[PDB]
């Protein structure tokens, strides 16, 4: 049914669109920290707690 | 704030968690406190008689 036939006066006939969509993405932060005090590395048994 | 607290007192430090506990908690100066012998008198005084 929708076959563009064209005869032989050709014309405004079988004409046709275009579209186009669009993708998206966002950025997030994360982050964390620990606390330390210096006794708990000066005075400690293991060297490299760091 | 993860701090010592007082291992040796009993307190365990906050990053030994569950069965754990500071392993060097003090210094052995592996220098003994010794005493002399006691001065001796009337030993010296003395003379031998061989047998």
């Amino acid at each position: 049914s929708k076959l563009p036939l064209l005869t032989e006066n050709g014309g405004r006939v079988n004409r046709v669109g275009f579209t186009r969509l669009s993708r998206e993405g966002s950025i997030h932060k994360f982050g964390f920290f620990y606390e330390f005090t210096q006794e708990s590395l000066d005075f400690d048994s293991d060297d490299q707690l760091k | 704030m993860l701090n010592y607290n007082a291992p040796i007192d009993g307190q365990k430090s906050s990053i030994d968690g569950a069965g754990s506990d500071q392993m060097n908690t003090f210094y052995w100066l592996k220098k003994a406190i010794i005493q002399a012998r006691k001065d001796q008198y009337f030993m010296p005084l003395a003379s031998v008689t061989n047998m």
